[PDB]
């Protein structure tokens, strides 16, 4: 409850997302 | 009697080198070690340092006197002349560059006529501002941003570094900062419009001022004072000379964040030895950083009195291997004017030269220039906690180049395929977890640079909550504060 | 001030342009879009894939992009939707998919096949 | 030398508004300083840089 790191965790979801980095991880754990 | 006697010419600003001159004559004649038996004396002339021809006449007047070497301090309309005079005398010349008023030092480029031997040893290290720069705005991965330079700055001195940023694609603009910048700015507003004042902003978003201290204080003020700029905006202030009062007043006048890029001495930490070098003692009004005067030192004079404390050494080498050569009288523009028979030994004796002194060590490279320097990096910070301020980010010099870069979480996780999965039991319990949650852990991890332990909840479930709000599990464990991040398919 | 012509019947040469003189001055006369793009072959088809995100794109509306480029001389970039969606109306708020980008301005042209 | 007032007035009367100047190695820049913060106060895009004596050394490493 209140994070200085929450910001950046935030952003970081967005990003890996938008980099399409997070779709490599669908497939490998669910091809 | 005296055989010892040195000329020195100053430019008349340069009232505070003078005193050092003076101060480091005075030190050497107490110190018993150094010249054992002779006495240093002097003769010293104050002159317009926009007026070459009475440089020249002025350290005629000196050589005519008798002297083993000059001294000058004086910018680089004169230093030309100077040089060449000595040259032509074979009177060995340590030459301290003076900036106007503060400026940041460019190089002089006199490209002094090398067809004669030169006789001037350049006791200020090599103008290295723009590899400082390079190398700073390379790290904070700028694209696009201004210049801003003073009135007596000559942008010969960044040439070399527009050319890069030019290489590597870089939007780069340049002004000149007028000395009166409150009718720059308040002719700005009356001639530009919402648009223009918007990109001008954006434009002054990043910023590197290659200025005088004064003038810098004067332009970061008048830009705050009328919202040019806000808290997002970063400025670089760079020159070899910015005391502490000046790096001070910037970080007080400034909003956002500013970097400031200044010459640091690399002098003994210990107070013992911070007025001694090995028995060399140095008054106290010079080496001690409480004394008012040793904070007010130009960088001038620092180099001023390791001058003469690197003159004595070579004087006291050419005593104690008898091959001193007597001074003479000479002459500038007459028919049978004759250059000093004893120069070309006592230039080889000191340039060669080394002495421990207040700007670190002094010597010369076989350019005849001193090699050797030393910037320190200043960055502010903010927080609620801690307010404005200002710290040491790093250090840079042209051998080892740029120094210093510009938590441990507690994780709780819960195991539930595929999210958390155990990927390594060691003794029966996780050690890798691998998964969903935990490679977006590791994208984490290493993108903000933090480091990480991660233990299971006490159940490996997010369990039921407890009557009157009490939490166990996981979730139990970010409410009590337990653990820092939780790492699961946490609903 | 001299200044160059050409044509067919003289050939290359040089004439004098003008005057210049600090009292009676001067006599004599003398973008890049952003692309934002959904998936779906073959319209818009991955042809260099390089950690699990399209690099280099092939396909029919790239290559009309490419006509399009030319004639009016623009330069592009080009970014994948991060949502894979084309968007289409939205009750529950804000804009999904190519149409919510546009709205809230995060690219200046959608290239998809958006119905 | 009015080197810099005659070079804004045909840049001007020929409505540039992106270039790149090419100097040479003796040339003194302080020469173009009021052209430099005229075509900055007009929002020009004026890209510097020096040719060096050897122009093939540097175009062949480009």
């Amino acid at each position: 409850h209140g994070s200085p790191y929450r910001d950046v965790f935030s952003q970081r979801i967005l990003e890996l997302q938008q980099s399409g980095d997070m779709d490599i991880l669908k497939h490998k754990w669910w091809p | 009697d005296s055989i010892i006697h040195i000329g020195a010419i100053f430019d008349e600003s340069a009232k505070k080198d003078d005193e050092v001159f003076r101060t480091a004559v005075g030190d050497l004649n107490q110190n018993e070690e150094i010249l054992q038996t002779e006495k240093i004396t002097f003769s010293v002339t104050f002159v317009d340092g926009n007026n070459p021809f009475q440089a020249v006449q002025e350290a005629c007047e000196l050589m005519n006197q008798g002297i083993l070497a000059l001294v000058s301090s004086i910018g680089c309309t004169s230093a030309g002349s100077l040089q060449s005079l000595a040259d032509a005398m074979h009177i060995p010349h340590l030459f301290i560059q003076r900036s106007t008023a503060g400026t940041p030092r460019s190089g002089c480029g006199l490209t002094r006529s090398n067809r004669n031997d030169d006789y001037t040893l350049s006791v200020r290290p090599p103008v290295y501002l723009n590899e400082v720069i390079l190398r700073v705005v390379t790290e904070y991965a700028w694209q696009k941003f201004i210049i801003f330079y003073d009135s007596e700055y000559d942008i010969r001195g960044i040439q070399e570094f527009l050319d890069k940023v030019s290489q590597q694609g870089m939007d780069v603009a340049l002004q000149k900062v007028e000395n009166n910048i409150n009718k720059m700015i308040t002719t700005l507003f009356d001639t530009m419009r919402i648009e223009e004042l918007n990109r001008y902003r954006d434009t002054l978003r990043r910023a590197i001022l290659v200025m005088n201290p004064a003038t810098a204080k004067s332009f970061i003020s008048e830009v705050v004072e009328t919202n040019l700029v806000a808290f997002d905006c970063h400025w670089i202030i760079i020159n070899e000379e910015i005391n502490d009062v000046d790096v001070q007043e910037l970080v007080r006048r400034s909003i956002g964040r500013l970097t400031i890029i200044r010459q640091t001495f690399p002098v003994p930490q210990n107070i013992s030895q911070r007025c001694f070098r090995g028995n060399h003692r140095i008054s106290s009004t010079l080496c001690d950083p409480k004394d008012p005067f040793a904070q007010n030192m130009e960088i001038s004079n620092l180099y001023i009195y390791d001058t003469v404390l690197l003159l004595a050494n070579a004087f006291h080498k050419k005593l104690q291997d008898r091959k001193w050569h007597s001074m003479a009288s000479l002459s500038c523009i007459r028919k049978n004017s004759k250059p000093w028979q004893g120069g070309r030994s006592m230039l080889e004796t000191i340039k060669k030269g080394g002495v421990n002194g207040l700007t670190g060590d002094l010597e010369f490279g076989e350019n005849g220039g001193n090699p050797n320097v030393h910037f320190e990096i200043l960055g502010t910070n903010y927080g609620e906690e801690l307010g404005r301020g200002v710290r040491k980010l790093g250090c840079w010099n042209p051998v080892t180049g740029l120094n210093g870069s510009l938590v441990v979480l507690r994780v709780v996780t819960v195991l539930e395929e595929p999210f958390v999965m155990v990927s390594e039991n060691v003794l029966g319990k996780p050690k890798k977890y691998q998964g969903f949650s935990i490679d977006v852990l590791d994208a984490l991890s290493n993108y903000l640079g933090f480091n990480y332990e991660i233990y299971v909840a006490p159940d490996h479930k997010y369990g039921s909550p407890q009557e009157d709000g009490t939490w166990n599990g996981l979730v139990g464990e970010l409410v009590f504060k337990r653990a820092d991040i939780g790492i699961s398919a946490l609903t």
